[PDB]
């Protein structure tokens, strides 16, 4: 489980 | 005048999304690294599985070669990097320092250095060879996307969550210059260091010279991921990205036209590569696909 593959949720 | 690249290869063996590929500068290898905690290397020509490298303790987010093709480094969400001798396999070095995930990570030139860029919102400058960090940037308000050197090692370039890409005199540790507002999820400097291309989460990529945008590239989405885009020059000349419509986008590099579309991938693209002497690409998907692809063109 990495940092890259988890989305930046915007709104 | 477009490119035409086709299916070639599907590299298949992670077991969870896959975060970035890269090629070795020699061109003889093809590295990944993924959320299943390892690191791949592959043949760049034909695919062919070479080895599995293991040993972090959590998810890689980034992995990338030394000049010499000898070496890999590799960021973790174990908030280490690792450097590896790419022969044996084995771990070198364990860079300790960030206090949160460690994003991206290069190599400088000379392979003397390593830069990594962190959820801690630091950029970090590490020797290779002893495995310590010579500097800590406080360089950006949010996690740092990207990290990449010039020719020389002069200069690196960040870019962050905060909006912000800056460019870093090495040596000193001064930022030069600061380049709206939308989280920056990728940076690069061309092959030759004269320009830098930028990814922001608002489906857009720009071409930076001055600090002023000479291009701009749109038609994909990129509202999500830090999606690694690249330059392509062995043939015509082209700007390669991913996309989170699964698919890879080629644009015209002068035209900013779209010219072609590649379809392989069943989850986002979070990762392109480009062979440094032939016209290959290679792709890479998230946790519903979990494979890297190969791709040729005559241009």
């Amino acid at each position: 489980g990495c940092a890259r593959s988890e989305p930046k949720i915007l709104t | 005048v477009k490119p035409n690249y086709a299916l070639k290869f599907t590299l298949a063996g992670h077991t969870k999304a896959v975060s970035s590929v890269k090629f070795s500068p020699n061109g003889e290898w093809l590295a990944s690294s993924s959320a299943d905690k390892l690191i791949k290397i592959w043949g760049a020509y034909d695919g062919k599985f070479e080895k599995t490298i293991s040993g972090h303790k959590l998810g890689i987010s980034d992995v990338a070669w030394s000049s010499d093709s000898n070496l890999l480094v590799s960021a973790s969400d174990d908030k280490t990097l690792k450097i590896w001798d790419v022969s044996s396999g084995k771990c070198l070095k364990t860079l300790k320092g960030h206090s949160n995930y460690v994003f991206c990570c290069n190599f400088n030139p000379q392979s003397n250095l390593i830069v990594s860029g962190s959820f801690d919102e630091s950029v970090r400058i590490w020797d290779v060879k002893t495995g310590k960090c010579l500097k800590t940037l406080p360089a950006h308000s949010d996690p740092v996307s990207a990290v990449h050197f010039n020719r020389d090692g002069s200069l690196i370039v960040s870019s962050s969550y905060d909006g912000l890409c800056r460019i870093w005199d090495t040596a000193s540790g001064q930022c030069l210059k600061t380049l709206d507002n939308p989280p920056v999820s990728f940076v690069k400097f061309s092959p030759n260091g004269k320009y830098i291309l930028a990814a922001t989460l608002d489906n857009t990529l720009k071409l930076w010279d001055k600090g002023k945008c000479l291009k701009t590239y749109t038609g994909h989405k990129n509202e999500k991921y830090c999606i690694f885009a690249n330059f392509s020059v062995t043939g015509g000349k082209w700007i390669v990205s991913g996309s989170e419509d699964n698919l890879v986008y080629i644009w015209n590099l002068q035209t900013k036209e779209i010219v072609q579309k590649l379809q392989g991938h069943t989850d986002v693209v979070i990762s392109t590569a480009c062979h440094p002497t032939e016209n290959i690409i290679a792709s890479a998907a998230l946790e519903n696909d979990k494979t890297i692809k190969l791709w040729k063109s005559d241009c």
